[PDB]
């Protein structure tokens, strides 16, 4: 039970992973290449080069503890909180992992055990590398 | 066990990639040799001289120049980037004077460090300690003597 | 040491003025660069 | 007649009009920031950008003289046909970012009133960053030869 929803957490995170890697590299390819043969004038050059390595740190702030924790509710979602907001794209961009930055996912610090925000119950990663060690969780209702 | 306080939370952590190892990203109990980098960003010029001696400071400094022109499609050979680097690094710092004319606190060429110590201990037996100094351009062109 | 002078594909001369050659060599595509 | 335009534009502008379109659904909602949501259509007319390219570069045969002039390395680049028969793609405001407004319309074609006018912004930073340029260059080069 208990071990079977944390391979199940580890693999979902690891995917995250996945997907965080995969754009990292994305970013990396796009700005060597601009950097050498991006072609035309230079502000446009330059403007391209900024806002690739501004999306470089902003991935790779992430890599170190990527989630937080689950925040299930009790309208039917299942929402990640984490570092940034990942959606997947054929789903209808559906939130794979929403920023604790946004609103959406400002129930997470505002939320109380006799003030719940429709919330069921919520989840704290202990993350350690690229894995969590384990997790503790809170019900709320 | 030396360690690196005010590192901020903005950065990331060492890659290797052995070709059988698949390291990944180094979080902890990883194994670092000496002059390895830590802290993926832009090293700095001293801290490599001071770790690593002289030979090494040539070559990041050529290296980290180089790649800037070669990314940017500008093709410069070695050559001409060493020349400069040479004249960056002429010059080495006393720590303290000996017998040697030379007052403390100063900074000399090896041409001049090196003859004077080995004219000093002839006679004076004291030659003059010190190590190599890093400059950048216009310390270095301030310093002529004309 | 120095080798070839580039511009001549020989062994440099004696009398070159180098540094000059490579102040200039490293500046003239500095205007390429991002800043 | 020989500034071709690649048929498959009108498709791919379509469909990441209907993706800018669920962008736009989900932003209101309170699921991404500002920021976020501008990135997420950067990054969306980016890819957009890109298809057009390669649907331009395969579509116009290999004899034309506008392909005929940069394959041969006279001059120019595809980054350059693209704007030119393809599409502008993302233009920049005053401080440096993108505007998640893209330019649809190429030159050959002709851009709109509000087009043209966020245009100029790239344009004017150019023109007058090119005299900073070149101080910096002199700069340096002054320095290197000291």
């Amino acid at each position: 039970d208990y071990e079977d929803e944390l391979q199940s957490e580890r693999d979902y995170v690891a995917g995250l992973y996945a997907r965080l890697d995969a754009e990292r590299a994305q970013s990396q390819r796009r700005y060597a290449a601009a950097l050498r043969e991006h072609g035309g004038t230079a502000v446009e050059r330059d403007a391209e080069v900024r806002a690739l390595a501004k999306d470089i740190a902003r991935l790779n702030v992430a890599d170190n503890g990527l989630c937080f924790g689950r925040l299930d509710t009790l309208d039917d979602a299942r929402l990640y909180i984490g570092r940034l907001g990942i959606f997947d794209r054929d789903n209808d961009f559906e939130p794979l992992l929403l920023d604790w930055r946004a609103p959406m996912a400002r129930p997470f610090y505002v939320a109380t055990a006799a003030n719940p925000e429709n919330m069921r119950r919520r989840r704290q990663f202990h993350t350690l590398g690229r894995k969590v060690v384990d997790f503790t969780d809170e019900i709320l209702g | 066990e030396v360690v690196y306080d005010k590192l901020s939370k903005r950065q990331r952590l060492r890659v290797i990639t052995h070709e059988d190892g698949t390291e990944g990203v180094l979080s902890d109990g990883d194994h670092v040799e000496v002059g390895d980098q830590l802290m993926e960003g832009a090293a700095d010029p001293h801290e490599v001289l001071r770790v690593q001696g002289p030979r090494e400071v040539q070559i990041h400094l050529v290296k980290e120049v180089q790649e800037v022109y070669r990314a940017q499609g500008v093709s410069i050979h070695d050559k001409h980037i060493e020349v400069i680097v040479r004249q960056m690094l002429r010059r080495v710092t006393i720590i303290d004077s000996g017998s040697t004319e030379f007052l403390p606190g100063s900074l000399t060429e090896r041409a001049e460090f090196e003859a004077e110590n080995r004219r000093v201990v002839a006679e004076g037996g004291e030659p003059a300690a010190g190590r190599p100094v890093l400059m950048g351009i216009t310390k270095a062109s301030l310093a002529t003597d004309s | 040491c120095y080798g070839r002078s580039m511009a001549t594909g020989k062994l440099v001369d004696i009398g070159e003025a180098v540094g000059i050659v490579a102040a200039q060599s490293i500046g003239e595509p500095g205007t390429q660069l991002t800043m | 007649a020989d500034v071709l335009v690649p048929p498959q534009k009108q498709e791919i502008l379509e469909r990441h009009e209907a993706e800018a379109d669920a962008i736009e659904r989900k932003y209101q909602r309170g699921a991404l920031n500002h920021t976020e949501r501008n990135e997420s259509l950067v990054k969306i007319w980016q890819d957009a950008t890109e298809e057009v390219g390669k649907a331009l570069e395969e579509f116009y045969p290999a004899d034309n003289p506008i392909i005929t002039i940069v394959k041969s390395g006279a001059t120019g680049n595809l980054t350059q046909t693209r704007t030119l028969a393809g599409m502008k793609g993302l233009v920049t405001n005053p401080k440096g970012e993108f505007i998640p407004r893209p330019i649809k319309s190429s030159f050959r074609e002709g851009l709109t009133v509000l087009e043209y006018f966020i245009n100029t912004h790239g344009a004017r930073k150019g023109l007058a960053d090119t005299a900073l340029r070149t101080a910096d260059s002199g700069y340096l080069t002054r320095r290197l030869v000291d």
